[PDB]
């Protein structure tokens, strides 16, 4: 019973971990995919500059 | 002596019939708790394997 009582506590810890880490995987996912669009942009105003 | 005689073959069989009615009575609550203990420690057994399906995780 004492078992259960006290390990239930680490189970709360870990349904919060995992939604902590998808939040966080979330996150970083955005700031990736917006420093891409950035040096997308970049690069195709180099790539006038080089036509040019 | 007859009347004494008689007196105690009765009063024998009445605490022969007691005797028996205790022994049914003991016989029917054994059988409850034996099943009652079984419903206890299936209980137990299967607290256990589902401690184990937790620290699984």
């Amino acid at each position: 019973m004492d078992a259960i009582k006290k390990k239930m506590q680490m189970l709360k810890l870990d349904k919060e971990n995992a939604l902590d880490r998808a939040e966080q995987a979330e996150a970083d996912k955005k700031a990736a995919e917006d420093r891409s669009k950035q040096l997308e942009d970049e690069l195709v105003s180099l790539q006038k500059k080089l036509k040019g | 002596l007859s009347d004494k005689l008689k007196e105690a073959e009765t009063r024998a069989e009445f605490a022969e019939r007691s005797v028996t009615k205790l022994e049914k009575s003991i016989d029917d609550l054994e059988d409850e708790l034996y099943a009652q203990k079984l419903k206890y420690k299936a209980i137990s057994e299967e607290l256990d394997h589902a401690l184990n399906d937790m620290t699984s995780i």
